[PDB]
């Protein structure tokens, strides 16, 4: 049944629900100076399907975007109920909402589903992005427990840990200096689980008083051409 | 072997004609330490022992105070406990504030065994797992009552409960001919006396480990605990 | 003469043989799982120190809130999963706000505490509806106030019951922290000797090394009011040893 | 009934009931009471076992007052026969509130029966698990005794028994002269049947519990005196 | 878990096991009931058995009076029985509050059997054990005779039968009916129809009768004096 | 004193009343299509969170409904707010018209609320 | 209701497994129309040529549906569907979309398998219509609650013999109603030997600024067989 | 009007108080206030495990204020006869008064009879 | 003709029936479900033949 | 030859449903034909013994002045679907203040049918209904099976053998068969594999036309047995 405890205290329906999300496929996201980068690898692609009703990466409001890793339609709920939250607190307060915010709201969606035995957890993780009204980039986790954080770069999936470990030696604070530099090396932190090269990368942008923007794919071939002969010349 | 299909449930009754679920908490009692009970021709009392580990980590309430005549001992699961003490408490709080008389001792046994009763016929719900000891004073003099989690009580001279009272149970039943004409200073000491037989031969009874409660005539329920138990300690003999 | 197997921890109202439940034990065995905290309480105020352990550098640590100010005179600490806290912080808060705006008086620690207690029982109870919670919370809480009957400290745990302390850890190193504290508590001893043995006793079990930025500090007193150590106090606390 | 006895809603394949039957099967392992309606009264008689000495006299009490002028005498379960009383006591309260004047014994016993019976249908409660014995007395009605068991079925009798050992007690009973004789020699004659049919070695020493309700109490269930009580106690003895 | 030990679960050849078993316990009684109509009554007997001497036999019976103008006689479990009874006069009581007159035979026979059908298709509750047999006068129609049964099915007779040796009381009143009855050929009938299948010679106290007439319309219970004048007569 | 209010409007093929008391800094509101009462939450300003602290009293824990528009109206107009929305639609915009109705009726009527 | 410790739904992977068993359908999209073809298990002639199973519904004028499932829960979410529809134009006085159609139903479809004791619906749908926002389209759908956009897809029994030889035989941007239902005809053959009284063949077009939906007719349908046969016959 | 509401105010043991009552077909509302605000709120309901159900006894809980026996006394003994006159129906009592005692509260439940809406 | 003359006139059995009756039928509930027909409740409350 | 204890059959189909259908084929024969202008509805009606009284219960239904039914299956689930079919249509006239259409009342049946095939705790009906009407001058004909699933016949038969029922229509129907005709037809479908001997009590007819449905009285039922 839900709601029972492990004799070492974790909660069953949790853990299979975690298991869920760890088949998902890969997000990887960072956040810059003055841009924030998210990135998901396509795990298939079929000619005959449309990519527009396919896509893992969503923008919640002006300022809020989101990407997610797990089961589709429980992501498509939590997505359209964020984005009733969000409607609703700029209708009745006048004001909008803050990164923070809305990770809370959908973090504490997430844990009311783990309370009763009518119920069953959602099972996606999710990571948002956005700007504050000051001006302050952010990033926020958030799992089926209901638990949340912030970070500098961070990755679910597959190969998360790898990508992880990869973001980590190589975050610093001299390669975040530019745009093109802060998504090269999302490429570079992506690329290290995909063989298939940029064919299979979904690649999104957002900037400082603007709206979220999805790069093209010549501009993504562009990149991984660049990156790819900045290899070969230090390697020499 | 064959208990297996029938030991899950409070609403399955066993070809022996047996609930075990019922005998499961009752054995539930014998969790918590030992507590004692006694009374004499003009008072009651009770004596409760406290846990070995170091006072710092937790204070314990051992014994309760219900009315200005009605005191208890607890013996087991700590949310029974609660729960009904506040059920007693309201009781006796609304018998006061609406009749402003009190309420006999018998009387609010009563209630509290028809009200532990319904949880052990209904599905979906266990029984209580505590055991109580009750002193009050009334028109008919003092009163000591034990509490069952199988929804039975009964009326003592002297009882008790807990882990390891078996001795204490002997000592009382050996010495239960002269409780009547004690007083208070000897009541208490063979209450200390019959709780000291629960440890092992070495230990000694300590102001540290040691609760007391008193009612009777032309004295309210009080508790002595820390260095109130002093004077009832000093004049003990050596075991 | 054969051996069968047989399960007494599938729900929560089953008596095993000698009677336990296993699923309320199982319940507080998942607080082993959080880190630890300490709290002292003395004559003259309540110390609370906590271990935030940081799983990457790429984390935020001001992100992580393991000490919190429920009113201005009563904090609280957290060990074990944070998610499950949130409603009753929300609920000790909201009954204390509203106390104070009804009556002009502020609540006493054990009212705030019974409060608390009353939704963590939820499970269990006689009419519950399913809609609303149905197994025990994964946390366990360090409450610490001044009230007028002096400076008080209360512990709860999965079972759902606070109970009185003067000198309790909770946490991984529980024993080891309490083992500490036993030999080192003493009836006269003063706010600063309980900051500074806390420090060296979370210094002690800690697998990192202290350096004032992977730890909270926070004092309770009679004269002022709810306070959290700085960076800069912190440091200079910690400089002493 | 493998199979077919887990729960009180399911029917074996011969059409029984095994969860009923194991409640009156768990009746059988409590002390045998007896009931004896005479010429002008009816006369109770328990076997009572003595727990332990701490205990009170007079506390487990297995003969309850109904009302005025209802006796009752109950084995099995202590509890769900308490709860049985009160449920007695609640019903004839309220007849006496509404209609002005004593329930007849009848009526009282189909209430309670059926109250009984409810129990016996759903699955989200289980069967009673004790018998009980009513008998009253009145100048215009005479005397009156009723059985009700944990299926929810009640009968007048003239002379019954519940317990451990019912069928020698009433291969006893049968013996009897009760619709000519008197109280005064009902006492003895329950008293005699209890002693014979007590086992000395399996069970421990017991006390002897009676009680009637009839014409020389002028209507009214109250304790034998203590007098009458050792002399029939002391013509058991010397029969035994 | 099974196809048998469900109320709400169908067998691969679409069969209700549970209420085939509430069938069968209708014969653990071990009693037989005839219910014979007449030209202008209607006529039920019973079988009564006291066997123990201990027991007042004052208070065991099967009749039962729903209605001072509606009669009764069940077969079965006795506190399924008496339960069903005293559903039946709640059901009366309600009815007449409802609609300002006495409800019909036909109509308490519907109703109990459409409150018999829903415990058949919840997991929650089980069947009641007994059959029930009523008797009454129209008034446009005359005599009637109705029975139910645990699955929720009834309909009118001109001659039933319930409880152990049916088939063989219903054998013996085909013949009866085919060959083809005032006030006495009723109950004369009936008590040879029951004395034939148990192969007894009967006792005025062995039996009860019960009996409903278009010139007196309330429901009767015959004593033991007449039944005894009765037995006479058919001897 | 106490004062009471009420008023009606059609949203998508149901009529939906509201009722509102109103008291010293506080304010109860509720809403519905037929008289009953299964929800309630409230809300107050803390200064202790940047979100108003809320906590739910009756109803099942897996509606947010009633919390957030406590908390929303708790952040306009700085009371307590206690909120019973008792609504059954599973459309999410749905609430979204019930908020523009509320919000309408409180410029309309400013005095009430 | 209950997450697998490896993170799966069995009771929707029994359901999608007892879909695979029905009766296969296809959908083509084209430059100038959308067409739906399926195949007629059951047929009497004592059938009243009204309610005979017709597996092509009509939900608006706008757009119509295709079933492989239960037929009572088929009804039921057609029922619902049609009443959502009316509720939306009453409300906007303007047609429904019909990628909000589809995820209004989802959303109902999704919420069985997360709340209560229910079982899920067994029904897969396949949806065509025109709209001004994006004009022609079509989605599909399946018991767990995903859904998304194709040019041309199958499903039912044998349905991946068919997507096979519709992305071999597919091209995007030159095929047009003709060519779409020879296509059809040919896939049809393929994966069931073939009649012309058991197939049904809807189409949807624009007539002067007005949507019609028509079902072909035998003579129709044994005309084009007529066609492909000849055709076959001259490839040999 | 969905719902049917009436309120009146007096002066009780020399300190003014307002009661309000609204019915639900569900709940009785009930507001008793000395301060202008809600105070402490109690919830009544008939119990589930009643054996006579025409009459079945109150369980009283605290949905949000302090824990005491004697809130839970008044309570009961404040609305038992408002839940028994209105069909076994639940009552939800806000109760803000300054002291407690048994003719306060026998000159309150006049106050609440005068604005009965049951 | 209520529970409360119900109980005077036949007992405490009838209404505890009744009651029990109308929660085991009530099982069959459920709020972000559909629109459900309550036949089961109807035959059982006697109101399946009159329109309200 | 199998007992399943999953939801799902082998060949796709829900498991209870179809015990539930094998429940209803064992059920007494129905026939249903539709003329050119009206339907004929038949059904047997053998009872176990001249005891019984043939006046009592019908099998043959009217719902309101132009639907009537027949059922094939377990008799209280028929008899509770009909109050409820009644109660239905009923609301439908006080709602719209016109006759309900028989379309609409199919479909009603129909969901409330299948709304207890999926909840737990119950059980599917046992029955398959025949159901006819009239509307706007042209007859309807309509079966429901116990999972909700309908369709409209021209001529149909379910319960013992209606596989040679079936054979025996698809080769004596016409498309302009008249009423009487049909009637005939219907009785003589019956009369096939009725192992016994049919009189005017132990069958029952039922017809539809302009002026409504009706029962025909067992008197119009001998007459036509006469003819044949």
């Amino acid at each position: 049944a839900i709601t029972v405890f492990s004799p070492d205290g974790h909660l069953f329906q949790v853990e299979y629900a975690q298991e869920a999300v760890k088949k998902g496929s890969t997000a990887v996201g960072v956040r810059g100076r003055d841009i924030v980068v998210l990135g998901v690898e396509k795990k298939s692609v079929a000619k005959l399907q449309d990519e527009r009703t396919v896509r893992k990466i969503c923008a919640l409001d002006d300022n809020v975007c989101m990407a997610f890793a797990g089961l589709t339609a429980d992501a498509r709920i939590v997505i359209n109920r964020a984005r009733v939250e969000c409607q609703s607190h700029r209708l009745t307060v006048e004001d909008p909402v803050t990164v923070e915010y809305i990770t809370r709201y959908i973090a504490s969606l997430k844990q009311r589903y783990t309370q009763s035995n009518g119920r069953r957890p959602f099972g996606i993780s999710a990571l948002i992005v956005g700007f504050d009204f000051d001006g302050t980039p952010r990033l926020y986790q958030t799992d089926p427990s209901g638990t949340y954080h912030a970070w500098k770069a961070n990755a679910i999936g597959r190969g998360a840990k790898s990508v992880r470990e990869f973001l980590e030696k190589n975050y610093t604070d001299e390669a975040i200096e530019t745009d093109d530099l802060t998504i090269k090396l999302v490429i570079k932190a992506l690329l290290e689980v995909v063989q298939s090269g940029g064919k299979n990368i979904e690649l999104a942008v957002m900037r400082r008083d603007q709206s979220l923007k999805i790069l093209n794919p010549e501009e993504i071939e562009k990149y991984v051409a660049e990156i790819e002969k900045e290899k070969e010349e230090n390697e020499k | 072997m064959f208990r297996n299909q029938y030991d899950n449930d409070v609403t399955v009754w066993s070809p022996q004609g047996r609930i075990h679920q019922i005998e499961y908490a009752m054995e539930a009692v014998k969790q918590g330490s030992a507590t004692v009970g006694l009374k004499s021709k003009t008072h009651a009392v009770l004596v409760a022992l406290k846990r070995a580990q170091s006072e710092l980590a937790a204070h314990q309430k051992k014994i309760l105070h219900v009315d200005n005549h009605i005191g208890i001992s607890i013996a087991g699961l700590t949310a029974d406990a609660r729960l009904l003490c506040n059920f007693m408490r309201q009781e006796c709080l609304d018998s006061r504030f609406v009749f402003d008389r009190p309420l006999p001792v018998s009387r609010l046994v009563s209630l509290i065994g028809s009200k532990t009763q319904i949880p052990t016929q209904r599905y979906g719900r266990r029984p209580y797992g505590v055991g109580l000891l009750i002193a009050g004073y009334d028109d008919m003099g003092p009163h000591i009552f034990q509490t069952c989690p199988s929804a039975n009580y009964f009326d003592c001279r002297a009882m008790s409960i807990g882990a390891r009272s078996q001795s204490a149970r002997t000592y009382l039943e050996r010495h239960m001919s002269e409780f009547m004409e004690c007083n208070l200073n000897e009541l208490v000491k063979h209450g200390l006396r019959a709780l000291r037989e629960t440890l092992p031969a070495e230990q000694d009874l300590t102001t540290k480990n040691v609760s007391i409660g008193i009612v009777g005539k032309d004295l309210e329920f009080t508790i002595y605990d820390d260095d109130d138990v002093s004077p009832f300690l000093e004049g003990l003999e050596e075991r | 003469m054969f051996l069968t197997r047989s399960e007494y921890d599938r729900g929560v109202n089953t008596f095993s043989p000698e009677g336990r439940l296993f699923q309320v034990e199982y319940a507080i065995e998942a607080i082993k799982l959080g880190s630890t905290a300490i709290g002292i309480q003395t004559s003259e105020g309540v110390c609370l120190a906590v271990e935030k352990r940081i799983t990457s550098p790429l984390m935020e640590p001001s992100s992580i809130e393991k000490i919190v100010e429920i009113d201005a005179h009563i904090g609280c600490a957290m060990s074990g999963l944070i998610a499950d806290a949130k409603t009753l912080i929300d609920k000790a808060r909201v009954e204390t706000q509203n106390h104070w705006f009804t009556y002009n008086e502020t609540m006493t620690v054990e009212s705030v505490t019974q409060a608390v207690s009353n939704l963590a029982l939820q499970f269990g109870e006689e009419d519950a509806d399913p809609g609303a919670m149905s197994r025990p919370f994964g946390v366990a809480l360090l409450f610490g106030g001044v009230d007028e009957k002096g400076p008080q400290l209360f512990h709860m745990d999965p079972s759902g019951t606070f109970v009185q302390c003067d000198a309790r850890a909770i946490g991984s190193a529980s024993e080891g922290a309490q083992s500490s504290l036993q030999e080192v508590y003493h009836k006269s001893m003063t706010l600063k000797e309980a900051i500074k043995s806390s420090l060296i006793i979370l210094k002690q079990v800690m697998e990192e090394k202290l350096n004032a930025t992977n730890i909270e500090l926070a004092t309770v007193q009679p004269g002022q009011n709810f306070h959290m150590f700085t960076k800069e106090e912190l440091e200079e606390v910690i400089k002493d040893i | 009934g493998t199979g077919y006895d887990l729960s009180a809603s399911t029917f074996s394949p011969d059409g029984r009931v095994f969860q009923v039957e194991y409640a009156m099967k768990a009746v059988e392992n409590s002390s045998t009471a007896i009931g004896i309606r005479c010429k002008d009264g009816v006369v109770f008689g328990v076997e009572k076992l003595v727990l332990s000495k701490l205990y009170e006299e007079g506390s487990n009490k297995r003969l309850f007052n109904v009302d005025r002028h209802v006796g009752m005498a109950v084995a099995g379960l202590l509890a769900d026969a308490r709860s049985l009383a009160d449920i007695a006591r609640e019903e004839a309260s309220n007849f006496r509130s509404n209609f002005g004047y004593n329930i007849p014994l009848k009526h009282l016993a189909d209430r309670v029966a059926m109250y009984v019976h409810a129990y016996t249908l759903y699955s989200a409660v289980r069967p009673f698990g004790c018998s009980f014995m009513l008998g009253s007395y009145s100048v215009n009605d005479g005397a009156q005794l009723y059985m009700i068991d944990p299926s929810g079925v009640s009968y007048g009798y003239w002379g019954c028994a519940i317990g451990k050992a019912r069928q020698a007690a009433k291969t006893e009973i049968e013996k009897l002269q009760m619709k000519e004789m008197t109280c005064r020699d009902i006492v003895k004659e329950v008293a005699k049947i209890i002693y014979i049919v007590h086992d000395e070695v399996k069970d421990k020493a017991f006390e002897l519990e009676l009680s009637w309700v009839g014409e020389l109490t002028n209507g009214r269930h109250e304790i034998v005196p203590k007098d009458i009580r050792e002399e029939a106690e002391k013509y058991a003895k010397e029969s035994l | 878990a099974g196809f048998d030990r469900h109320i709400t679960i169908f067998s691969p050849e679409g069969r209700l096991y549970q209420v085939e078993y509430a069938f069968k316990a209708i014969n653990q009684g071990g009693l037989t009931s005839v219910a014979v109509r007449g030209k202008d009554c209607a006529v039920i007997v019973t079988q009564k058995k006291v066997p123990d001497k201990l027991l007042d036999s004052s208070t065991v019976t099967h009749l039962f009076k729903i209605t001072e103008n509606i009669g009764c006689v069940m077969t079965g479990m006795t506190a399924d029985s008496r339960s069903q009874v005293q559903r039946a006069r709640y059901e009366a009581a309600n009815w007449k509050y409802k609609y300002g007159y006495e409800i019909p035979v036909d109509m308490l026979c519907k109703r109990i059997a459409d409150i018999s059908q829903v415990y058949t298709q919840n997991a929650e509750m089980r069947p009641l054990g007994c059959c029930m047999i009523l008797i009454g006068i129209d008034e446009e129609q005359g005599p009637q005779v109705y029975k139910c049964d645990p699955a929720g099915y009834y309909c009118g007779f001109k001659a039933t039968a319930a409880g152990v040796k049916q088939t063989e009381s219903t054998s013996f009143l085909e013949k009866k009916v085919k060959k083809k009855w005032t006030f006495e050929q009723t109950v004369e009938t009936a008590i040879t129809c029951l004395s034939t299948v148990l192969s007894i010679d009967f006792k005025p106290s062995e039996i009860e009768v019960g009996v409903v007439t278009v010139e007196n319309p309330k429901f009767r219970i015959l004593t033991e004096a007449e039944i005894d004048a009765h037995l006479v007569a058919l001897a | 004193d106490v004062s009471l209010h009420n008023f009606s409007a059609r949203l998508w093929e149901q009529l939906v009343h509201f009722h509102v008391m109103r008291l010293t800094d506080s304010l109860f509101l509720w809403v519905g299509a037929t008289p009953h009462l299964r929800n309630l939450a409230v809300a107050m300003c803390s200064r202790y969170d940047s979100i108003p602290v809320s906590t739910s009293l009756l109803g099942d824990t897996s509606d947010t409904t009633s919390t957030g528009l406590a908390q929303r109206l708790a952040r306009k107009t700085n009371k307590q707010v206690f909120v019973s929305y008792n609504l059954q639609n599973t459309d999410s915009n749905f609430a979204l018209l019930v908020e523009n109705r509320i919000k309408e009726e409180m410029e309309a009527f400013p005095e009430k609320f | 209701t209950i997450f697998s410790p490896e993170g799966r739904l069995y009771q929707v992977e029994y359901a999608m497994e007892a879909i695979g068993h029905a009766g296969t359908c296809l959908g083509i999209l084209a430059n100038d129309g959308v067409l739906l073809a399926a195949e007629r298990r059951n047929i009497h002639k004592l059938l009243d040529e009204v309610f005979f199973s017709e597996k092509i519904y009509k939900l608006n004028e706008d757009m119509a549906c295709s079933v492989a499932g239960i037929t009572s829960d088929a009804n039921v979410l057609t029922n619902e569907l049609r009443l959502i529809a009316q509720r939306y134009l009453l409300q906007y006085q303007e047609p429904i979309p019909c990628e909000q159609l589809v995820t209004a139903l989802c959303d109902i479809k999704q919420a069985y398998t997360q709340f209560g004791g229910k079982r899920p619906f067994g029904v897969s749908l396949l949806y065509i219509g025109w709209d001004k926002h994006y004009g022609f389209q079509l989605y599909q759908s399946d018991p767990s609650g995903n859904y998304g956009g194709w040019k041309a897809t199958c499903i039912g029994n044998n349905s991946a013999a068919a997507v096979s030889m519709l992305k071999q035989d597919y091209k995007e941007g030159e095929m047009t109603l003709k060519s779409a239902l020879a296509l059809a005809i040919k896939v049809l053959n393929k994966t069931m030997k073939l009649s012309a009284e058991k197939v049904e063949i809807a189409t949807l077009t624009r007539e002067n600024g007005k949507t019609v939906i028509r079902v072909l007719k035998q003579k129709e349908v044994e005309q084009l067989i007529k066609k492909h046969e000849e055709e076959e016959a001259k490839a040999e | 009007p969905l719902v049917i509401s009436k309120q009146k105010t007096e002066v009780v043991c020399g300190v003014p108080t307002q009661v309000v009552c609204t019915a639900f077909s569900s709940h009785i509302l009930v507001v008793v206030t000395q301060f202008g605000k809600m105070g402490t709120l109690v919830s009544l309901e008939p119990s589930s495990v009643a054996s006579d159900v025409s009459k079945p006894v109150l369980t009283t809980k605290v949905l949000l204020g302090q824990d005491e026996p004697l809130i839970h006394v008044f309570a009961k003994n404040l609305v038992a006869f408002v839940s028994q006159e209105a069909g076994n129906r639940a009552v939800l009592l806000a109760v803000a008064v300054k002291d407690k005692s048994m003719e306060g509260l026998k000159a309150l439940r006049e106050v609440i009879r005068v604005c009965q809406v049951w | 003709m209520n529970f409360s003359t119900l109980r005077n006139i036949q007992g405490l059995f009838a209404p505890l029936k009744l009651q029990m009756e109308f929660k085991a039928v009530q099982q069959v509930q459920r709020l972000p479900f559909l629109s459900s027909s309550n036949l089961s409740l109807d035959v059982l409350r006697g109101n399946d033949e009159t329109i309200g | 030859y199998s007992f399943s204890l999953t939801t799902f059959s082998p060949s796709g189909k829900l498991v209870q449903i179809e015990y539930a259908l094998a429940a209803v084929a064992g059920g007494a024969p129905s026939v249903g034909i539709k003329a050119a202008n009206g339907v004929v509805l038949a059904t047997e009606k053998k009872q176990k013994s001249i005891l019984y009284d043939e006046r009592s219960v019908h099998k043959v239904e009217p719902i309101t002045k132009h639907i009537g039914l027949v059922y094939s299956g377990m008799g209280p689930d028929y008899r509770v679907l009909v109050h409820r079919a009644r109660k239905l249509a009923q609301q439908y006239y006080l709602v719209y203040q016109e006759p309900i259409p028989t379309a609409q009342l199919v479909q009603r049946v129909a969901s409330v049918m299948q709304e207890y095939t999926q909840s737990g705790g119950v059980r599917p009906f046992g029955v398959s209904l025949l159901i006819c009407g009239w509307n706007e001058g042209r007859p309807y004909l309509f079966q429901s099976d116990p999972s909700g699933a309908y369709f409209a016949w021209k001529a149909t038969a379910m319960g013992k053998n209606y596989v040679n029922g079936k054979t025996f229509l698809e080769k004596r129907y016409n498309e302009d068969l008249e009423l009487e005709d049909a009637i005939h037809t219907a009785i003589l479908t019956l009369k096939e594999s009725f192992e016994g001997q049919m009189t005017e009590d132990n069958i029952e007819v039922g017809i539809c036309n302009e002026a409504g449905f009706r029962r025909l009285t067992p008197t119009e039922v001998k007459d036509y047995l006469a003819a044949i």
